[PDB]
């Protein structure tokens, strides 16, 4: 109810009675019960309406077992989560997903086994955290295969930097775990952590690193009335020649419209032979070509 | 734009905002960089990133805009559209909103009668809530539960009995069998004391289930709605035991099952009625809590939105994921808490889609809550969310407030296209209206103009050429360059800008080096020295934007200082010595050709530069014909035997040289000036100038003040060798005598016989004496002929007290912590200090430092709270038809047989308006509505009158706002205030521009803390919060009779007032200052002891015009001190918007609360209308209120939002559901709309211009 919910949570735990093994195994037998009890349940055959309400109560005993196991084992799943903390996630959040591993972890349980629930929880523990961290820690999401990856290649690293006390190139390290170097390039590259936008940037408040970034997409006036003009300008200079060229070079790269045409496409509107109708959009292309007709255009690119 | 409303926003409007769910946290692909699908930062939802693209890469053309892609969703359209489309994300669990739940009590507005603490136990998962109780089903059967209770409690009292029964049984086998077999000696008393202990921890567990048992019971008997329940178990048992009779959940979803049955309208009817009758802090607690549930009566908002089930999402543009070099990147904290939210969301989800214990749901919920919040405000409770470990993330709000929120950094002041800044120069070249840009800063800033007079004089055959050559800067851009700049002026600015002149239109003008030369007339205005303070300059661009700077900005323009009226485009540097040492008398400097008669100036002039005549000297100089004479001497005119005029004809003067090129610079029509100019001499001629011709001729006649005063100043013969500075010969003797007898108290101290606190303070005392009495003596030394007495004498740079200080001793100064220390400095600056001495001047320098740093910060804030309070109004009626007024004196502390104006006539009745005429012997002297100057003011305090009364804005009662006649003239422009003149800005300017310039602080407490009042600025700032200043001073209610009570614990003060009135008391601590007669006559124009009378119960008991004429009083007195003068209207302003707000009471006949903030003219159309219908009138006191509290109780919410408070008053206004009216300026200035003030106004936006017939036929 106050601040802190880690120390709400810890003592929200409580003190759950800790379980010496025979009573985890006949809890454990108490859920076997209460599950095939509802498997049970879950046929559609007749029976007595006394024994489906005896195996009802046997399920839900099952699951306040279920419930009392969840319970005894937050300890454990508290325990193993502030082993992986501080590393882009929360606390409490690693409580949570770690939760999410162990009520995984249970389901998956038999008591041929006669092991205690650390040994097999841990793995499932361990899993659950370290795939929730790769899936969720990072602001740009990294597949876990691509995590285990990278974080492989940052501890053998740090075994080389602690082994030769020097900085090693990177051909070294991938001819040591047999990739290529530029996919250890990328891969290093892919391994970046973004700075978030509202740094402040020294003494002064006000200024902050946001204001400081441009934006490409941008429109910039400059370019605008460079385009219009070069619309007008070459409008403009259409009208200069003559009306039959002017007609054939709007269709010809489509001026007129959104569409570029081919000269089989026009030589029915207008009926010319492909030799005639290339002849003399050659002509027109030739005659743009003089350095007349160029001062206007070469210095618009 | 006409209105723009506010309100709770429910998840119907949210899901109508929104285009999609944010189902998935991630934001864009590790790869491929391509924002994700049904996710963040989605093409799909929020749309696509490219131009007219898709995210599947289809669809790249522009022809088939406005069509939705097959693959995947995205609509083709520009990349603009990502910043004005949301989406949102729905919550598995209802959560609450973080600005209503924990926040001010006043906004919280217990809507359910519920504590804040109860509110964060049941909202953030540590205590049940019961949300529904069949309380008449549970009434309707309690015999039949009631017996059940006894069924039970006979069965228990049953078993109880049959276990008494076999234990006791037990207990004699057991005993019989051990007393039989014979173990032991005494083992039948071992087993018999654990047979008891047996007996006594069974009894416990047993009577241990009866107190469950009670204790359940009783808990249900008393069960009701909005009860809590912190332990998990009784609510389980409470479960298990009884069923489907009481209904409770957990968490926020409690507060909505609570909210949708919550009957608030009856709640609001026995709240009224409670209300009615009841004592002690029972009426505040339903007096706030009405005033916060009415609001959800009146409006139509559903009170839903409190808790909310879904959360709209920033456009992606406004949390940008930017791409850096390097290939790192940079992310808003926003999608980080999204990120967050979204992550436990589908936690949550997934919980609740199989079965899960009851702790991690609700542990799941209450970490998905606290996302939420942290969302919404980071850091409002508890540790912030941190993330990389160095600093909070900032979450909405966080950015919706302060300096670095929307409101101040982003909406009011804004950065600027066209506009440049470098260092500034002095040009004594330019006239009044030019200023020098260089050739850089006006190619840049002139850059498309240039490119347009190109193509134009076609020099570049298209713009990309123009731009090309404008790059490459060739001379024939410079031509043009030079040819476009003209008839286009710019604006200049300094950053302080601390007033209205901080901003002056210039004329541009094309000049080499890399600064802005800048005219010296005007710099003084700036408050701009040349020491690198660098100007920026903003070019006005459409052709409104220039008429404004040509018309109403230019420097020719604003030669009177709003502040008071007096000329502040005359500086005083070097031009007032100039004039000075033209001017002056000959004293102390040989007068050669002293004497002599001389046709005219010209031949006066070749004289001069002969070298037989010098410059001051009296001679008869003759005048040509058309030269006034001087005002004194038209009527000792040249005596004549005919009749004759000296006004237009030639004359002959007992003057000097200097004066009559001086009386050549000021024009043909102004009298000859005949005496020594000085400073405050010149700057009377100047206003006389300014206020006795036009704009153009006065500017001519500055232009030409300021280059004779720099010729002559040049040959002014000033200079600064340590010749020059003196120190007086008579210092050494009168240090040496003094310390002396310095020395005769140090060894009558050494035989104890006085103490040491004793023997500082006369000797600070006699030291004080000895540097007066050695400035006295420097003052009797130096003559008029050294250059630091003519540039100290003169007005032109310096004070008595540095002369003082360079030349006599320094004096005394000050130590740490404000005291004095016994030894001064008796060495000068001339001479040179010492170690020591020159220590204890830098404890004063260093203190004097940090006092002026914090001096402008807290008048750069008092600035700005002035402007919110006096802003929005403006002078919108020409005249009123009222005719009341203030009585301000005029004649004050006459002589025996004479009659004398008032001192502070030039602030306080100049520049005002007369209520009514003005007679004394049946004949008007002044008429009404004229302007009171000198020559009006002169001839009514002659014709011997006493006070008058003037028409000034307190007494303005308008339809809208204040008129032009009843503020009086302006004192920026000399003439009658135009309709539109934003009056509230220009009055807090100039309250907070000598704000900087007071440079006061109490010199030295006595020893004692308290007994000083506070001075200076914060003076100023604690008398305009209203707030109640740190020397009290109590008023007495009534007169009558008043005597002491001095009880040893605390003393007391009593007053009994005559005619049966009751008896008041005051506190009075065991201070040191009383100064009330015991048993005495008192009254309430006096106070009790001497200090700050507080002005709250000053308004209670004497009146509206007292407290207004004490508070403008006291303000004015502060000014004074220092020598700033500011013109009483501006105070009486700021005081009209302050007194506005009255408090009401007794309002049972009014329908509406009584007992808070209401407006005087709301409150009177009230009346009006409560009269109307026949019902008794409510009672209503004036309250004075600070500038701040007046501030944030506005009606337009966005001038309120955009001041300190921004989240109470956004809450309030969602609240309330309150729309405001755009009038105003700052809600105008945030929209970007014309500003209704000045140009601005309806009445001359719409007017319609054409052409004269004869015009249109001329051509
Ligand atoms: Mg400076
Ligand atoms: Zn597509
Ligand atoms: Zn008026």
């Amino acid at each position: 109810a106050t601040a802190d919910p880690v120390k709400d949570y810890l003592k929200q735990i409580g003190k759950v009675p800790l379980l010496n093994a025979e009573q985890e195994v006949e809890l454990a037998k108490r859920i076997e019960a209460g599950l095939f009890a509802e498997d049970k349940l879950a046929n559609s055959d007749k029976l007595a309406p006394k024994l489906k309400r005896e195996l009802e109560i046997i399920a839900e005993d099952g699951r306040r077992a279920k419930n009392h196991l969840l319970e005894a084992n937050l300890r454990l799943v508290v325990s193993l989560a502030k082993r992986y903390t501080g590393r882009g996630m929360l606390f409490l959040d690693l409580i949570q997903e770690g939760n999410l591993g162990l009520i995984r972890a249970v389901e998956k349980f038999d008591y041929t086994k006669g092991y205690k629930f650390s040994t097999y929880a841990t793995w499932w523990i361990r899993q659950a955290i370290t795939r929730a961290m790769a899936d969720q820690a990072r602001t740009i999401r990294i597949p876990v295969h691509m995590v285990e990856v990278i974080n492989k290649l940052a501890r053998v690293q740090r075994q080389m930097l602690q082994d030769l006390g020097r900085e090693p190139t990177p051909e070294e390290l991938a001819k040591e775990l047999d990739m290529t170097p530029e996919k250890v390039i990328e891969v290093q590259k892919y391994g970046r952590e973004p700075i978030s936008l509202h740094t402040p940037l020294g003494e002064d408040g006000d200024s902050e690193f946001g204001d400081l970034i441009e934006d490409s997409e941008a429109v910039v006036p400059a370019d605008a009335v460079s385009f219009t003009l070069l619309q007008e300008q070459l409008h403009s200079v259409l009208d200069t020649l003559s009306e039959r060229e002017a007609g054939v070079v709007s269709m010809r790269f489509g001026l007129t419209d959104g569409q570029p045409k081919t000269l089989d496409e026009i030589g029915k509107v207008y009926g010319v032979t492909r030799e005639r109708i290339r002849q003399i959009e050659s002509k027109t292309m030739s005659k743009l070509r003089h350095p007349s007709r160029s001062q206007v255009l070469r210095d618009y690119l | 734009f006409d209105e723009l409303r506010i309100g709770l926003a429910t998840a119907d409007d949210i899901r109508q905002w929104s285009h999609g769910e944010v189902k998935k946290p991630e934001t864009i692909n590790y790869r491929t960089l391509k924002p994700e699908k049904d996710g963040l930062f989605c093409e799909k939802i929020f749309g696509p990133t490219r131009d007219w693209e898709c995210y599947c890469g289809k669809y790249k053309r522009v022809r088939f805009k406005g069509i939705i892609c097959e693959r995947c969703g995205v609509e083709v359209t520009r990349a603009k559209v990502r910043r004005e489309r949301m989406g949102h994300i729905e919550l598995a669990a209802p959560v609450t909103h973080i600005w209503y739940f924990k926040g001010v009590p006043s906004r919280l507005g217990y809507l359910l009668d519920l504590a804040p603490k109860d509110l964060e136990k049941v909202i953030y998962f540590a205590a049940y809530m019961i949300t529904f109780v069949d309380e008449e089903r549970r009434t309707r059967d309690l015999p039949s539960l009631e017996a059940h209770v006894s069924v039970e409690r006979q069965q228990i009292e049953q078993r109880r009995d049959s276990d008494l029964e076999a234990r006791a049984k037990k207990l004699e086998t057991d005993l019989a069998e051990l007393e039989a077999e014979g173990a032991k000696a005494d083992v039948r008393r071992k087993v018999r004391e654990g047979a008891e202990r047996e007996m006594k921890q069974l009894r416990d567990r047993a009577q241990r289930e009866i107190d469950r048992l009670d204790e359940v019971w009783n808990r249900f008997k008393n069960l009701k709605v909005q009860d809590l329940e912190g332990d998990e178990l009784l609510y389980r048992e409470l479960r298990d035991r009884f069923g489907t009779y009481f209904d409770g959940s957990m968490g926020a979803a409690a507060l909505q099952k609570r909210l949708e049955s919550f009957d608030l309208d009856e709640e609001a009817e026995r709240l009224r009625e409670i209300i009615r009758t009841g004592k002690g802090q029972k009426k505040t607690r339903a007096l706030k809590r009405l005033k916060v549930v009415s609001a959800f009566l009146q409006t139509s908002n559903s009170p839903k939105g409190m808790v909310l089930d879904c959360v709209p999402v920033i456009p992606p543009d406004l949390r940008p994921m930017v791409q850096l070099d390097g290939g790192r990147f940079a992310t808003s904290d926003l999608n980080d808490l999204y990120r967050r939210v979204i992550n436990r969301n589908n936690r949550l989800k997934r919980l609740l889609d199989l079965g899960a214990p009851e702790i991690i749901v609700n542990n799941e919920k209450r970490m998905l809550q606290e996302a939420v919040d942290a969302l919404f405000d980071n850091g409002r409770r508890g540790r912030p969310v941190t993330g990389p470990g160095n600093r909070p993330l900032k979450s909405l709000s966080d950015m919706l407030k302060g300096k670095q929120g929307r409101f101040r950094q982003n909406l009011l002041g804004k950065r600027v296209d066209y506009s440049a800044r470098s260092v500034i120069v002095v040009g004594p070249q330019l006239k009044l209206h030019q200023c020098g840009l260089p050739k850089a800063m006006a190619l840049e800033l002139f850059k498309p103009f240039v490119m347009k007079r190109l193509v134009d004089l076609n020099h570049a055959q298209n713009i990309k050429s123009a731009k090309r050559m404008v790059e490459r800067g060739r001379t024939v851009v410079y031509d043009v360059l030079e040819e476009v700049i003209a008839e286009h002026p710019v604006l200049l600015n300094r950053a302080p800008t601390l007033h209205r002149l901080g901003i002056q239109a210039f004329e541009p003008q094309l000049v080499e080096g890399k600064a802005i030369q800048i005219h010296p007339l005007v710099c003084t205005a700036f408050n701009a020295d040349f020491d690198g303070d660098q100007m920026a300059v903003h070019l006005p661009l459409s052709a409104e934007a220039q008429a404004e700077a040509r018309i109403l900005m230019l420097s020719s323009n604003n030669i009177l200082k709003p502040a008071d009226g007096r000329p502040v485009t005359m500086p005083t540097q070097d031009m007032v010595l100039g004039l000075f040492f033209l001017t002056t008398d000959s004293e102390g400097r040989s007068p050669k050709g002293e004497g002599r008669a001389f046709g005219s100036s010209a031949e006066a002039i070749m004289a001069f530069d002969a070298g037989d005549l010098t410059l001051q000297a009296k001679i008869d100089i003759r005048f040509p014909v058309g030269t006034i004479p001087p005002r004194g001497f038209e009527p000792p005119a040249r005596e004549e035997g005919e009749p004759e005029w000296q006004q237009g004809d030639t004359f002959t003067l007992k003057t000097t040289l200097g004066r009559a090129l001086f009386n050549e610079l000021l024009p043909e029509d102004y009298p000859f000036v005949d005496y020594e100019v000085g400073k405050k001499q010149l700057s009377e001629i100047v206003n006389d100038l300014a206020e006795r011709y036009p704009k153009v001729i006065v500017a001519a006649t500055l232009d030409n003040l300021k280059a004779a005063g720099f010729f002559w100043a040049t040959r002014s013969g000033v200079t600064v060798a340590i010749s020059d500075i003196v120190v007086p010969d008579a210092k050494k003797e009168i240090v040496k005598g003094y310390e002396g007898q310095d020395e005769k108290v140090q060894k009558q101290y050494e035989r104890g016989l006085i103490t040491k606190e004793e023997r500082t303070q006369e000797l600070i005392a006699i030291w004080t004496k000895a540097t007066n009495e050695v400035a006295e003596a420097m003052n009797d030394n130096f003559p008029k002929t050294n250059p630091v007495s003519m540039m100290v004498n003169s007005g032109a740079r310096g004070n008595m007290m540095q002369m003082r200080q360079i030349a006599g001793m320094r004096g005394l100064v000050s130590n740490a912590k404000n005291e004095t220390i016994p030894r001064p400095i008796k060495a000068s600056f001339r001479e040179g200090l010492s170690v020591l001495e020159y220590f204890i001047s830098t404890h004063g320098a260093r203190k004097g430092l940090a006092d002026t740093a914090l001096r402008t910060a807290d008048s750069g804030y008092l600035t700005r709270r002035l402007v919110d309070v006096s802003q929005d109004v403006i002078i919108r009626e020409e005249d009123c038809g009222t005719e009341r007024g203030l009585k301000l004196p005029i004649a004050t502390r006459d002589a025996d047989g004479t009659l004398r104006k008032a001192e502070d006539v030039e602030t306080s009745v100049y520049a005002r308006m007369l209520a009514e005429d003005v007679v004394i012997d049946g004949k008007v002297i002044a008429p009404a509505n004229v302007d009171l100057g000198d020559v009006l003011i002169d001839a009514l305090v002659a014709h011997g009158v006493e006070e008058v009364k003037t028409r000034s804005i307190l007494t303005c009662e308008s339809q809208v706002g204040t008129c032009a006649m009843c503020y009086g003239r302006s004192l920026a422009t000399g003439k009658l205030v135009d309709i539109g003149e934003a009056v509230g800005i220009i009055a807090a300017q100039s309250i907070g521009e000598p704000g900087t310039q007071l440079t006061m602080r109490t010199f030295h407490t006595g020893g004692v803390a308290g007994d000083d009042i506070t001075q200076g600025l914060p003076r100023v700032v604690e008398l305009f919060e209203a707030r109640t200043p740190k020397g009290v001073a109590p008023i007495s209610e009534a007169s009558g009779r008043v005597r002491i009570e001095e009880t040893e614990k605390t003393k007391k003060i009593v007053v009994t007032p005559d005619d049966g009135s009751d008896e008041t008391a005051f506190p009075i601590s065991k201070r040191a200052r009383l100064l009330v007669g015991e048993g005495d006559h008192v009254e309430v124009g006096q106070k009790l002891t001497v200090g700050a009378t507080n002005p709250h119960d000053v308004l209670r008991i004497l009146g509206q015009r007292a407290v207004q004429v004490h508070l403008v009083g006291e303000v004015q007195k502060v000014y004074n001190s220092q020598g700033v003068s500011i013109h009483d209207k501006h105070i009486e302003i700021i005081i009209r918007q302050m007194l506005r707000r009255v408090t009401i009471i007794e309002s049972g006949d009014a329908e509406l609360l009584p007992g808070e903030l209401v407006e005087r003219t709301k409150f009177e159309t009230e009346n009006r209308r409560v009269v109307q219908e026949g019902g008794h009138p409510a009672s209503g006191r004036p309250q004075l209120m600070g500038i701040t509290k007046a501030s944030l109780a506005t009606e337009s919410w966005l001038s309120a939002a955009s001041f300190q408070e921004t989240t109470r008053v956004l809450t309030d206004a969602a609240i309330n559901a309150k729309s405001d009216s755009l009038i105003g300026l700052k809600e105008n200035v945030i929209i970007g709309k014309l500003i209704p003030a000045g140009t601005g106004l309806s009445r001359y936006r719409n007017i319609r211009v054409e052409p004269t017939e004869e015009a249109k036929a001329a051509m």
